[PDB]
C-alpha cells in the first residue's frame, strides 16, 4: 500500500481493531429488531 | 447519527434500544454493544441531487459490473425527484 | 481474449516414472571390505 | 493378540446427510459431497455434478471438462498423499508423511487459487464449473507437477525396497478375485488382485478417454502391491496432469444453457433475463426431470456413486451415497483373518477409509 | 410484568423459563446442581464469579447461548452486587465456607455479604431472595460457624422481610464434604468419633432434593417471607451413619472414642495449612452437632419435593472411595443403617 | 504486599510452563481433523511452539474437537475428555464442533460440543484453514497467560 | 494400457545372488533409508514463523463476512433475501421493512458463523455485492455467542474491511 | 388380508416369541445394573422391562409383535455385549426430564400444547 | 401356504419410534394446496 | 443442439432394451416392468419373491455376468401401500455394463437377504433396516449401522423428522450424557420452492 | 421464454401514480395487460382505471391525481402479474419463499371468506385470497386483506385484575380464575349473564354456554339484535341467507331492504354485480340511496 494505496472512503476505519475477543470491547450478539406485537396498556383512571 | 435511550444504551439505525425493565440489558454488563456509527439514511442525504437534461436517466450505481443492476429513472414530477430503488442516488431534471 | 492458456508450444517434458538410481558398491567389495577391516583388527 | 472377530461399529460420523439433501435444492446440495469423502473433494463434486448433469439432459463445456479432469487428478494425488503416508503413519514411518504434506500444502493452494478454499470448494458444479481458472494458475501447477516426482521417488525409496516395510505389508490382507467381486470392492482393492477395472477406461467420463495412462494391476491382492498401486497411480496422475496442461483448450466453463448454470454478473446487472435467471437459480433453483440416475466415477478410493432420484421438482426425492469405503469396511473382518493388531491396523490403512462418506 | 420475560416453550434447554437468576457462589457444591436446573428450564442465570474462569468452566454446558451470564463481583464491593443484581428478578444466596481464611472470617461470609447482597437486593427492586442458612443454626451454638450463619438469618430477615431462608441439614452429593468426609477417615486412621458418635443424631438430605426445593421455592408465590427447613427422610445416629458410609464403600470400618478436648487439637492441626484444610476445630463441632427437629417450619413436602433417602444416593455417591476388589458391588448388597 | 509479588511471579511461571507445553490429543472427528494434520505439517508446524500430540488423554493438556460431533460418539468425547487431568482445555475446531454447522438440523448431530463439554476457543470456518486453527491455539496460549490462578488463592 | 505393478523375478546369476545378500548382511536399503533422511536433515525447513509469516492466499478467499456500502456512505443490501435463499445451511436471517426515506432495507441481517460453511454462495447470489465473504480469517473467539453476528457486526466487518475487499473484488470481479 | 408372515403364524408364537425375550430381559437384567455399575436397584431396573412390554402390551397384529420382538432382541444384544454405554442404559429412565402437565389445568397455565 | 390371514387394522405406531406426544394429540390436515393468487399456475 | 445438449446413445439404449427382452423372456415368474432410460440405463422392476431368483441369475449367467454389487438402497414414497422401493446396482465387469434390479415392500413384509448371492449387501440391506425399517429375513447379523444404540424410529422415513425426536446433552447432575426432547433455538425454515408453471410437458401426468 | 437479451437500447420509465394506501404503484414494471382496467370496470364497478397514451408510451393510470378506493381495491394487488401493483403494507417485509400459507377463514364480515393467512418465523406477513366458487370466488375485501396490522396493536396478552387502587394490574392465571370463580359461585339464576361479541367462534360460544347452564342462567345475549317475535332462532330458515351467495347466479330478480350490501358483505354484492353483469339481474332497493 505504500505503492498502491487503497481506494480511501469516508466510512473506512481510520483506527484498525485487533481481535477483542475476551475484552470488554467484545461482541455481544443482541436482536436487531424492534417489539413486534404492541400491547394493551389499562387506562390510569378509577372505573367508578 | 446515532442517538441514545435515556437508560444510556445507544440506538441502532433500526430503532432497536431494549427497555429499562428488560432483563436482556444485563448482557452488555460489562461489555458494549457493537453499533455502528456510519447509518446509511444519514449518509445518503449528504448526496447532492444530480441535475440532467434528460428525461429518463439511468442508474447503475458505478463500477459497471461493480454496483448494481442498471435501472431507468422518469423524472416527469417537477415536484419529486428520482430515486434510484437501489443506492439511493437521487435525480432531477433541471428545467 | 485473455485467458489462462498452455503457452503456444506447449508445456515442457514432465518426468513421472521411477528413477532409484542403482547407487552403493556391489557385494564382493562389501565382503572384501568387511573381511579386510576383520582382518586387521585380528593383527 | 490373534484377531478372531472384527465388529466395525460404523455411524459415529454418521451425520444424516442424504436426508439434508432431500429438504434443499441441487446446488445447495452440492457442498454436502465434498464433505464425505474429505480428502476427494473435487471427484465427490464431480460425480455429484455428473449424476445432475444426466438428468438434466446437458453436457459441459469442453474446457470445464478439462478443467474437472485436470482437477480430479491433483484430487487423485491429494488422496493417494493421505492414504500412503497416513497408511505407512499408522504402521510407523512417520517421516514421508511430513514430506508429502507439503506438496499436498501446494494443491490446497492451488484449490484455494482456483476456487477460494483450500479443501471444500464447491467449485465442480452441475453444468461446468463455477468459475474460469485464474491467471497464471496453470504455470504454477506445471512448476508444482514438474518437480513432484522426486517427492514420489523419495516416498518410494524410504518404503517400497525397505524390508522392514515389506514384511508389515506383503503377506498381509491378501484378497481373492473372486471374493473382491463378491465382496463390492472396487478401484485399488480389486487392481491390487488384478481384476483389471479402472472406471477411467472402462466406463470413461468426461475427457478421460481423451487422455492416455496407463492402470497399475497387483499380482498378490496384499497390502505391499495396493501400495505400489497407489504410488503408480501418483505416477499416472502426474501423467494426466502433463497431458490436461498441454490440452487446455479454450472457451467458457459454465454451460450455456442460462436455466441451468448462473449468468455473468456482468450481464446478470444488465439484461433482464439474465436478471430473472440468476433470481430463480439462486432461489428456487433449476427443475431437473423426473427419473433416477446411478452415476457412478473413479474416486481415488474406488467406485464412487450417486443414486439420484428427481421428481420434477427443483431438490432431489432422494439421493443415495455409494462410497468405496463402505464395502471395503466390511470386507475388513474378512480380510483380518488369522492376523494381528499390528497387521489389522495396515488392512485398515490399505482399505483407505474415510468415514465421512462411510457415514454419510 | 414484562414482555421478553413471559414464560414461552416447553420448559426445555432452548425455551424461555421467565426466570432471571443471580446465584451468588455459584462455582460450589449447591451452585452447580443449582445452576444446572435452572438451565436446564430455559433461565437467564446470572453468576457473579469471584474465582479463575477456567473454576467456572463446569457451569458453561448447563443451559443454552446467552442464557449463562458471567461477571465478575466482590463480597467488600456494594458496586458489583449492584451490577450483578439489577436485572434479575430473583436472587439466590450460596456464599459460605467451612473454614475462616486469612482475608474472610465466618462473619465476612455469612453476616457482613449476605446482608450487603439482600440490602442492594432490596435497593435494586428484586421481588425475590433467597437465603441459605444451616438448620443447626443458633446463637448459642459451641462452633463459630452456625453462631454467624444464626446471625446472618436473622440480618437477612431483617433487611429483606419477604426473603425465603431455607434450612438444610447436611446435604450430600458427589461434590459433598459430608460423605466424602466420612469416607476419608480411612486416611487418617480408624475414624474417631466424640462418644463413639452416638449421641448425636443427623437427617441428612440429598442434593437434587434441595435444589428442587430451591426452584420450587422460586415458582411459588407463597413461600415469599416463609423459613423452610430441608431434611432428609430417616433420622440416623452419626455412629451408623458413618457405619453405613463406611459399609457401601468397603472399607474397614474400626471406630474409637476420641474426647472432646482432644478432637480440636486435632482440628487445629488441620486448619494451619495455608491451603483448603482438611479439617478445622468448627468441623468437628458440626459433625458432632445434633440435627434439631423444627415440626413448625416447612419442609420438602411443602415445597411438593419428595425427599430422597440416603439407600438410594449412597452408593453413588461413594462409589469413588471404593478399591478395585470392591468396586462394581451393588446398591443392594448392604445392609441399611438404623434409623430412629 | 511481597507475597503478593511471589504469587504473581509463580502464576507467571506456571502460565508459562502450562501455555509453552500443550499436549492436544491424537483426536480429529472429521474434515477439520485433515487441516488439523496440516496444522501440524511442515508449513505451519505446531511443534515450534511446544503443541505435539500425545494419543492417550492422561498425558493430554487441550482437546482441539475436530470434526462434528455426532449423537452416537458424544458420550465418547464425554468419556475422553473426562480422562483428561486437569488443566485440560477445549478447541472448538469448524462449525459442526462450533454449533452444528452445516448438519445443524439433523436428526443425529450434536449442536455444538458445548453442550457436551466446556468450550474455551471456538475456530470458525468450514474448515478453518490450519493458519486459523494455529491463531486459534495461539489465542489460547494467550488466554492462559492471563490466568490468575495463586492470586486468587492468595486473595481468598 | 495396464503395467504390472511388482512382477519381477529376481536373476539368479551368482552375481546378482551375492548382491542380495550382501544387500541382507550388510543391510543396504537401510542405509538408503538413513541416506534421504540425513539429506532432508540438511535442508531449509517450510516452516514459516507465524504470526510474523503468513500463508499465501489468492483474491478469491473465502473468510469472514461483510456487508459492503456503496462510495457515498449507503448501505448495498436492499433485503432481497437471495443469500438467505441460497444459504445451503440457512446461516443467514433476514428481516425487512421500508425505512423512514421509504428504502427497501433490511432490520435484520443475522449470519450464524457457527452454521456458516463458508461456500460463498451468498456473496455471488448478492445481485449488489453487498454481502461478501472477505479475507479475514483470524476471527476466533473466546465464547460461542461472539460468533452469531448481527447486522451491526456484520457492517462493522464491512467498515474496518473494506480497502481490501474492495480491491480484492476489483482484482476478481471479470471472472465472476 | 393375504399377507406374509415374519417369524408367526399367528397370535400364539407371537407371544411365545414376546415371553421368551422377556424371560431373557429378566435373566439379562442383573447383570445390565452389575457391570455397567449402575446406581439402580435389579427391582427397578425389572420394573422398567416391565414397563417396556407393557407399552406395546395393545398390539393384535402378529407382523407388528414379530418386529417388536426382532428390535428388543436387538437392544438385548446391545446390552449383553457392552455396545451400549451407562447413558444408553439410563436413557429408558427418563431422570432429568421433568415432569409433564399431566391435567387440563397445568397444561393451561404452562402453554398451548392439548 | 407362506402365507398368513391377517385380518387385523393396520397400526404401525409402536414401531415408527414416534413419542406419544406425537401421535396422539396431532391433527393432520389432509388438503389439496389452494393456488396462489400471486400467481396464474 | 450440439454444444449445450447431451448427446443420445442410440446403441447402448438398443443393447439395453434388447437384454431388458431377454431377461424379461427368461424370468417371467418374477419380472414386472423393463423399461430402458433416455440416458440409456436399465430398470428391471421385479416382485419381492424373486430377489434370490433374479439376482443369482444376473450374478452367474453367461450373458449377464453382473459380478459387482454396486450399491442397494431402499426409496420412501408414502403414497405407495408398498411405500418401500429397494433398488439393486448391479455391475458386469465382463460386459462392462450395469442394471438396475427393482422390487417393493411395505413396514411388515419382509424382503428375503441378497448375502446368499452378493456377500456385500450384508451391510448395505443392514442400513435398510437401520434407516427405513425394512427387515430382510435370513440375514447373518442384522442390527443397527449408523444411529445411537438407543436410538428409536427410522430415520430415512419420509414421516420422520429432519431433526429427530431427541436431542443430546451433557448433564452434570447425573454426570452423563442425556436424551431430551429436542428443541432448536432457531426452527428449520420451510421452504416452498416449487413454481405453479409446468416446466416438462413429456413428463405431464393425465387427469382424473 | 428464452434465456438471454438481444436487447442492446435504453428502456423506458414510466411515470409512478398514487392511487391509495394500500397499492403501491410502480408503473415501470406494468407490462399493460388490463387486468386493472378489467376488473375495475367489471367487478369493483369504478370505472376510473384505464390506458392514456398510444403506442409505447400507453401508461396504465388514472390521468389524475385519483384514488383508486373501492371496498376491493386491494385485489388488483393480486391479479397484477407483475409487481406494478403491490401490497403497500406488506411492501418490503417478506418474500413468498419462507412463508408459511397456512388456509383459514375471513371473521371480518359474516360472507366467511376463504384466505391464506402466510406467516414467517411466527408472524402474520400477509392474508390472500382461497379459491371457492360459492363464497368469494377468489377475491377479498380490503378489510381481511388489510386487518392484520390491528391484530398486533392493543393486543391484550397477560391476565389483569383490579388492584387495590382500582386499576387493571397484570397478574397470573389462578389469580384471575379464582377471583372470576370466586364471583361466579355466588351467582346463581339471572344474577349472571353473557354478551357473546363478534369475533367469537362457536367453540367459545357453547363452553360459556354450558358453563352459565351449570349456573343455571339462560340469558346469554349478543350485541346484533335478531327479533325473536314469531318463530325466532327456533327455525334456521329465517335468519339465513337462505337462497345461497352462490344463489344469485340463479336469481333474476332481487330486492334489497334496508341494507348497504356493500359495505356490510362486500363480496355478497360483487356476486350481486356478477349476476347484473352476465345474467341481466333486476336490483331494487329499499332504503337509503346508496352506490
Ligand atoms: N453441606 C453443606 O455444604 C451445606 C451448606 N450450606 C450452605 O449452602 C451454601 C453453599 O454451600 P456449598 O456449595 O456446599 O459450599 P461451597 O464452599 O462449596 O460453595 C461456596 C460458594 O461461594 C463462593 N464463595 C465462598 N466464599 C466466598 C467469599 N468469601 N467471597 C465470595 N465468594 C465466596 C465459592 O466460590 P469461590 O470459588 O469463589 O470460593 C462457591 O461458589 C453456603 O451458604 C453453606 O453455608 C447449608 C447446609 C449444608
Ligand atoms: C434396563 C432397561 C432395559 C429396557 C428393556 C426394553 C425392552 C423393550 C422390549 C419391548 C418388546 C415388546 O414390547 S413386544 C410386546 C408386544 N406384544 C403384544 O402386543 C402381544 C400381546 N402380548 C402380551 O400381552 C404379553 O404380555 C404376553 C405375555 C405375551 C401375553 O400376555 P397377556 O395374555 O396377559
Ligand atoms: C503425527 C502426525 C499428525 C497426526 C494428527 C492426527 C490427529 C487426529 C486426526 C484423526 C484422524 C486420524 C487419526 C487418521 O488416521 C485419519 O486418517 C487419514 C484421519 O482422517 C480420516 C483422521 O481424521
Ligand atoms: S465444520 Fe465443516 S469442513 Fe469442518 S469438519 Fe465440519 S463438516 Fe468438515
Ligand atoms: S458462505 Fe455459504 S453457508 Fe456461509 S452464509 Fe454464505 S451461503 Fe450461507
Ligand atoms: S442477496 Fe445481497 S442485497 Fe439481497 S438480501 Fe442478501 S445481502 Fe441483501
Ligand atoms: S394488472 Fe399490472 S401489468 Fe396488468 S395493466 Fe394493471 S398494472 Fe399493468
Ligand atoms: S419480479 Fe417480476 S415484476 Fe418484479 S422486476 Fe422481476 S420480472 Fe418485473
Ligand atoms: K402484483
Ligand atoms: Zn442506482
Amino acid at each position: 500500500p505504500t505503492v498502491k494505496p487503497p481506494t480511501a472512503r469516508k466510512f473506512i476505519w481510520t483506527n484498525h481493531k485487533f481481535n477483542l475477543s475476551g475484552t470488554p470491547q467484545q461482541y455481544v450478539p443482541y436482536s436487531t429488531t424492534r417489539k413486534k406485537i404492541q400491547e394493551w396498556v389499562p387506562p390510569s383512571t378509577p372505573y367508578k | 447519527g446515532v442517538r441514545t435511550s435515556p437508560t444510556g444504551e445507544k440506538v441502532t439505525h433500526t430503532g432497536q434500544v431494549y427497555d429499562d425493565e428488560d432483563y436482556r440489558r444485563v448482557r452488555f454488563v460489562g461489555r458494549q454493544k457493537e453499533v455502528n456509527e456510519n447509518f446509511a439514511i444519514d449518509l445518503i442525504a449528504e448526496q447532492p441531487v444530480s441535475q440532467v437534461g434528460s428525461r429518463v436517466i439511468s442508474c447503475d450505481g458505478g463500477g459497471g459490473a461493480l454496483g448494481h443492476p442498471r435501472v431507468y429513472i422518469n423524472l416527469d414530477k417537477e415536484t419529486k425527484t428520482g430515486t434510484c430503488g437501489y443506492c439511493g442516488l437521487q435525480f432531477r431534471q433541471q428545467h | 481474449v485473455k485467458q489462462d492458456m498452455p503457452p503456444v508450444g506447449g508445456y515442457g517434458p514432465i518426468d513421472y516414472k521411477r528413477n532409484l538410481p542403482r547407487r552403493g558398491l556391489s557385494g564382493y567389495s562389501m565382503f572384501a571390505v568387511g573381511i579386510g577391516a576383520l582382518l586387521f583388527g585380528y593383527w | 493378540e490373534m484377531v478372531r472377530k472384527c465388529d466395525p461399529h460404523i455411524g459415529l460420523l454418521h451425520r444424516g446427510t442424504e436426508k439434508l439433501i432431500e429438504y434443499k435444492t441441487y446446488l445447495q446440495a452440492l457442498p454436502y459431497f465434498d464433505r464425505l469423502d474429505y480428502v476427494s473433494m473435487m471427484c465427490n463434486e464431480q460425480a455429484y455434478s455428473l449424476a445432475v448433469e444426466k438428468l438434466l439432459n446437458i453436457q459441459p463445456p469442453p474446457r470445464a471438462q478439462w478443467i474437472r479432469v485436470l482437477f480430479g487428478e491433483i484430487t487423485r494425488l491429494l488422496n493417494h498423499i493421505m492414504a500412503v503416508t497416513t497408511h505407512a503413519l499408522d504402521i510407523g514411518a512417520m517421516t514421508p508423511f511430513f514430506w508429502m504434506f507439503e506438496e499436498r500444502e501446494k494443491m490446497f493452494e492451488f484449490y484455494e487459487r482456483v476456487s477460494g478454499a483450500r479443501m471444500h470448494a464447491a467449485y465442480v458444479r452441475p453444468g461446468g464449473v463455477h468459475q474460469d481458472l485464474p491467471l497464471g494458475l496453470m504455470d504454477d501447477i506445471y512448476e508444482f507437477s514438474k518437480n513432484f516426482s522426486l517427492r514420489i521417488d523419495e516416498l518410494e525409496e524410504m518404503l517400497t525396497n525397505n524390508r522392514i516395510w515389506r514384511n508389515r505389508t506383503v503377506d498381509i490382507g491378501v484378497v481373492t478375485a473372486e471374493d473382491a467381486l463378491n465382496y463390492g470392492f472396487s478401484g485399488v482393492m480389486l487392481r491390487g488382485s488384478g481384476i483389471q477395472w479402472d472406471l477411467r477406461k472402462t466406463q470413461p467420463y468426461d475427457v478421460y478417454d481423451q487422455v492416455e495412462f496407463d492402470v497399475p494391476i497387483g499380482s498378490r491382492g496384499d497390502c505391499y502391491d495396493r501400495y505400489l498401486c497407489r504410488v503408480e497411480e501418483m505416477r499416472q496422475s502426474i501423467r494426466i496432469i502433463s497431458q490436461c496442461l498441454n490440452k487446455m483448450p479454450p472457451g467458457e466453463i459454465k454451460v450455456d444453457d442460462a436455466k441451468v448454470s448462473p449468468p455473468k454478473r456482468a450481464e446478470m446487472k444488465t439484461s433482464m433475463e439474465s436478471l430473472i435467471h440468476h433470481f430463480k437459480l439462486y432461489t428456487e433453483g433449476y427443475q431437473v426431470p423426473p427419473g433416477a440416475t446411478y452415476t457412478a466415477i473413479e474416486a481415488p478410493k474406488g467406485e464412487f456413486g450417486v443414486y439420484l432420484v428427481s421428481d420434477g421438482s427443483s431438490r432431489p426425492y432422494r439421493c443415495k451415497i455409494k462410497a468405496p469405503g463402505f464395502a471395503h469396511l466390511a470386507g475388513l473382518d474378512k480380510m483380518s483373518k488369522g492376523h494381528m493388531l499390528a497387521d489389522v491396523v495396515a488392512i485398515i490403512g490399505t482399505q483407505d477409509i474415510v468415514f465421512g462418506e462411510v457415514d454419510r | 410484568l414484562h414482555h421478553a420475560v413471559i414464560p414461552h416453550g416447553k420448559g426445555g434447554r432452548s425455551s424461555v423459563s421467565g426466570i432471571v437468576a443471580t446465584v451468588f457462589g455459584a462455582t460450589g457444591f449447591l451452585g452447580r446442581y443449582l445452576v444446572n436446573h435452572l438451565g436446564r428450564m430455559g433461565s437467564q442465570v446470572i453468576v457473579p464469579y469471584r474465582c479463575e474462569p477456567y473454576d467456572t468452566m463446569h457451569l458453561r454446558p448447563m443451559g443454552d447461548l446467552g442464557q449463562i451470564i458471567f461477571m465478575d463481583w466482590n463480597g467488600r464491593d456494594k458496586d458489583s452486587i449492584r451490577r450483578a443484581v439489577e436485572h434479575s428478578n430473583v436472587v439466590i444466596n450460596l456464599v459460605g465456607r467451612e473454614w475462616e481464611t486469612k482475608n474472610f472470617d465466618f462473619e465476612d461470609v455469612f453476616v457482613k455479604i449476605p446482608q450487603a447482597i439482600a440490602q442492594v437486593s432490596k435497593e435494586a427492586g428484586v421481588e425475590k431472595f433467597i437465603h441459605i442458612s444451616h438448620l443447626n443454626a443458633d446463637i448459642k451454638s459451641s462452633s463459630k460457624y452456625l453462631r454467624n450463619k444464626a446471625v446472618g438469618e436473622k440480618e437477612v430477615r431483617e433487611t429483606f422481610p419477604e426473603a425465603t431462608i431455607i434450612k438444610p441439614a447436611d446435604i450430600f452429593g458427589r461434590e459433598d464434604r459430608f460423605l466424602n468426609y466420612f469416607a476419608n477417615i480411612r486416611w487418617f486412621g480408624g475414624v474417631p468419633l466424640i462418644s463413639l458418635g452416638k449421641k448425636t443424631v443427623k437427617q441428612p438430605v440429598y442434593i437434587v432434593d434441595v435444589t428442587k426445593g430451591i426452584i420450587n421455592a422460586i415458582k411459588d408465590p407463597d413461600a415469599r417471607g416463609k423459613t423452610f427447613a430441608f431434611v432428609g427422610p430417616n433420622r440416623y445416629l452419626l455412629f451408623d451413619l458413618v457405619q453405613y458410609v463406611f459399609a457401601v464403600a468397603h472399607r474397614p470400618f474400626l471406630p474409637y472414642p476420641m474426647p472432646h478436648f482432644a478432637y480440636r487439637w486435632i482440628g487445629r492441626l488441620f486448619e494451619i495449612s495455608p491451603f483448603e484444610p482438611w479439617t478445622t476445630r468448627d468441623k468437628v463441632e458440626r459433625i458432632h452437632t445434633t440435627d434439631r427437629t423444627l415440626p413448625h417450619l416447612p419442609g420438602l413436602e411443602d415445597l411438593g419435593v419428595q425427599a430422597t433417602p440416603l439407600e438410594l444416593k449412597a452408593i453413588e455417591v461413594l462409589r469413588r472411595h471404593r478399591t478395585y476388589r470392591w468396586l462394581s458391588s451393588e446398591i443392594e448388597d448392604v445392609q441399611p443403617a438404623k434409623t430412629v | 504486599s511481597r507475597g503478593e509479588y511471589v504469587v504473581a511471579k509463580l502464576d507467571d511461571l506456571i502460565n508459562w510452563a502450562r501455555r509453552s507445553s500443550l499436549w492436544p490429543m491424537t483426536f480429529g472427528l472429521a474434515c477439520c481433523a485433515v487441516e488439523m494434520m496440516h496444522m501440524a505439517a511442515p508449513r505451519y508446524d505446531m511443534d515450534r511452539f511446544g503443541v505435539v500430540f500425545r494419543a492417550s488423554p492422561r498425558q493430554s493438556d487441550v482437546m482441539i474437537v475436530a470434526g462434528t460431533l455426532t449423537n452416537k460418539m458424544a458420550p465418547a468425547l464425554r468419556k475422553v475428555y473426562d480422562q483428561m487431568p486437569e488443566p485440560r482445555y477445549v478447541v472448538s475446531m469448524g462449525s459442526c464442533a462450533n454449533g452444528g454447522g452445516y448438519y445443524h438440523y439433523s436428526y443425529s448431530v450434536v449442536r455444538g460440543c458445548d453442550r457436551i463439554v466446556p468450550v474455551d476457543i471456538y475456530v470458525p470456518g468450514c474448515p478453518p484453514t490450519a493458519e486459523a486453527l494455529l491463531y486459534g491455539i495461539l489465542q489460547l496460549q494467550k488466554k492462559i497467560k492471563r490466568e490468575k490462578r495463586l492470586r486468587i488463592w492468595y486473595r481468598r | 494400457t495396464y503395467k504390472y505393478v511388482n512382477l519381477r523375478e529376481p536373476s539368479m546369476d551368482m552375481k546378482s545372488v551375492t548382491d542380495r545378500a550382501a544387500q541382507t548382511l550388510l543391510w543396504t536399503e537401510l542405509i538408503r533409508g538413513l541416506g534421504m533422511t540425513l539429506s532432508y536433515l540438511f535442508r531449509e525447513p517450510a516452516t514459516i514463523n507465524y504470526p510474523f509469516e503468513k500463508g499465501p492466499l489468492s483474491p478469491r478467499f473465502r473468510g469472514e463476512h461483510a456487508l459492503r456500502r456503496y462510495p457515498s456512505g449507503e448501505e448495498r443490501c436492499i433485503a432481497c433475501k437471495l443469500c438467505e435463499a441460497v444459504c445451503p445451511a440457512q446461516a443467514i436471517t433476514i428481516e425487512a421493512e421500508p425505512r423512514a426515506d421509504g428504502s427497501r432495507r433490511t432490520t435484520r441481517y443475522d449470519i450464524d458463523m457457527t452454521k456458516c460453511i463458508y461456500c460463498g454462495f451468498c456473496q455471488e447470489a448478492c445481485p449488489v455485492d453487498a454481502i461478501v465473504e472477505g479475507p479475514n480469517f483470524e476471527f476466533s473467539t473466546e465464547t460461542h455467542e461472539e460468533l452469531l453476528y448481527n447486522k451491526e457486526k456484520l457492517l462493522n466487518n464491512g467498515d474496518k474491511w473494506e480497502a481490501e475487499i474492495a480491491a480484492n473484488i476489483q482484482a476478481d470481479y471479470l471472472y465472476r | 388380508t393375504s399377507v406374509k408372515p415374519i417369524f408367526s403364524r399367528d397370535m400364539n408364537e407371537a407371544k411365545r416369541r414376546v415371553r421368551e425375550l422377556y424371560r431373557a430381559w429378566y435373566r439379562e437384567v442383573p447383570n445390565t445394573v452389575h457391570l455397567f455399575q449402575l446406581d439402580i436397584s435389579v427391582k427397578q431396573g425389572r420394573d422398567k422391562v416391565r414397563e417396556m412390554f407393557k407399552k406395546n402390551a395393545h398390539v393384535t397384529d402378529p407382523r407388528v409383535v414379530d418386529l417388536l420382538v426382532i428390535k428388543g432382541k436387538m437392544e438385548l444384544e446391545e446390552t449383553i455385549n457392552v455396545w451400549k454405554q451407562r447413558t444408553h442404559v439410563m436413557r429408558f429412565f427418563h431422570e432429568t426430564e421433568a415432569p409433564r402437565p399431566k391435567d387440563f389445568l397445568s397444561k393451561f397455565y404452562v402453554g398451548h400444547d392439548p | 401356504t407362506q402365507l398368513i390371514t391377517v385380518d387385523e387394522k393396520l397400526d404401525i405406531t409402536t414401531l415408527t419410534g414416534v413419542p406419544e406426544e406425537h401421535i396422539k394429540t396431532r391433527k393432520a390436515r389432509i388438503f389439496v394446496p389452494a393456488r396462489n393468487n400471486m400467481q396464474s399456475g | 443442439t450440439r454444444p449445450t445438449v447431451r448427446p443420445r446413445n442410440d446403441v447402448a439404449h438398443k443393447q439395453l432394451s434388447a437384454f431388458g427382452e431377454y431377461v424379461a423372456e427368461i424370468l417371467p415368474k418374477y419380472v414386472q416392468q423393463v423399461q430402458v432410460s433416455c440416458f440409456s440405463e436399465l430398470e428391471i422392476c421385479i416382485h419381492p419373491d424373486g430377489v434370490i431368483p433374479v439376482l443369482t441369475f444376473l450374478r452367474d449367467h453367461s450373458n449377464a455376468q453382473f459380478k459387482s454389487l454396486a450399491d442397494l438402497t431402499a426409496v420412501d414414497i408414502p403414497t405407495r401401500q408398498n411405500r418401500f422401493e429397494i433398488v439393486y446396482n448391479l455391475l458386469s465387469l465382463r460386459f462392462n455394463s450395469r442394471i438396475r434390479v427393482k422390487t417393493y415392500t411395505d413396514e411388515l413384509t419382509p424382503v428375503e437377504s441378497s448375502v446368499s448371492v452378493y456377500k456385500a449387501a450384508n451391510w448395505y440391506e443392514r442400513e435398510i433396516w437401520d434407516m427405513f425399517g425394512v427387515f430382510f429375513a435370513n440375514h447373518p447379523d442384522l442390527r443397527r449401522i449408523l444411529t445411537d444404540y438407543g436410538f428409536e424410529g427410522h430415520p430415512f422415513r419420509k414421516d420422520f423428522p429432519l431433526s429427530g425426536y431427541v436431542e443430546l446433552r451433557y448433564d452434570d447432575e447425573v454426570k452423563r450424557v442425556v436424551a431430551e426432547p429436542v428443541e432448536l433455538a432457531q426452527e428449520f425454515r420451510k421452504f416452498d420452492l416449487n413454481s405453479p408453471w409446468e416446466a416438462f410437458p413429456a413428463y405431464r401426468q393425465p387427469p382424473e | 421464454g428464452s434465456d438471454r437479451s438481444r436487447f442492446l437500447e435504453g428502456k423506458r420509465a414510466v411515470e409512478d401514480k398514487n392511487i391509495g394506501p394500500l397499492v403501491k404503484t410502480i408503473m415501470t414494471r406494468c407490462i399493460q395487460c388490463t387486468r386493472c382496467i378489467r376488473f375495475a370496470s367489471e367487478i369493483a364497478g369504478v370505472d376510473d382505471l384505464g390506458t392514456t397514451g398510444r403506442g409505447n408510451d400507453m401508461q396504465v393510470g388514472t390521468y389524475i391525481e385519483k384514488m383508486f378506493m373501492s371496498e376491493l381495491s386491494g385485489n388488483i394487488i393480486d391479479i397484477c402479474p407483475v409487481g406494478a401493483l403491490t401490497s403497500k403494507p406488506y411492501a418490503f417485509t417478506a418474500r413468498p419463499w419462507e412463508t408459511r400459507k397456512t388456509e383459514s377463514i375471513d371473521v371480518m364480515d359474516a360472507v366467511g371468506s376463504n384466505i391464506v393467512v402466510s406467516t414467517r418465523t411466527g408472524e402474520v406477513m400477509r392474508i390472500l385470497p382461497r379459491m371457492h366458487e360459492d363464497i368469494n370466488e377468489e377475491w377479498i375485501s380490503d378489510k381481511t386483506r388489510f386487518a392484520y396490522d390491528g391484530l398486533k396493536r392493543q393486543r391484550l396478552t397477560e391476565p389483569m385484575v383490579r388492584n387495590e387502587k382500582g386499576l387493571l394490574t397484570h397478574t397470573t392465571w389462578e389469580d384471575a380464575l379464582s377471583r372470576v370463580a370466586g364471583m361466579l359461585q355466588s351467582c346463581q339464576g339471572n344474577d349472571v349473564a353473557a354478551i357473546a361479541g363478534g369475533l367469537v367462534d362457536a367453540e367459545a360460544l357453547i363452553a360459556l354456554k354450558d358453563l352459565l347452564n351449570r349456573v343455571d342462567s339462560d340469558t346469554l345475549c349478543t350485541e346484533e339484535v335478531f327479533p325473536t317475535a314469531g318463530a325466532g332462532t327456533d327455525l334456521r330458515s329465517n335468519y339465513l341467507l337462505n337462497t345461497t351467495i352462490a344463489g344469485v347466479e340463479e336469481a333474476d330478480v332481487v330486492l334489497l331492504v334496508g341494507t348497504n350490501p356493500r359495505f356490510e358483505a362486500p363480496l355478497f354484492n360483487a356476486r350481486i354485480r356478477k349476476s347484473w353483469l352476465h345474467n341481466d339481474l333486476k336490483v331494487a332497493l329499499i332504503g337509503s340511496p346508496v352506490d
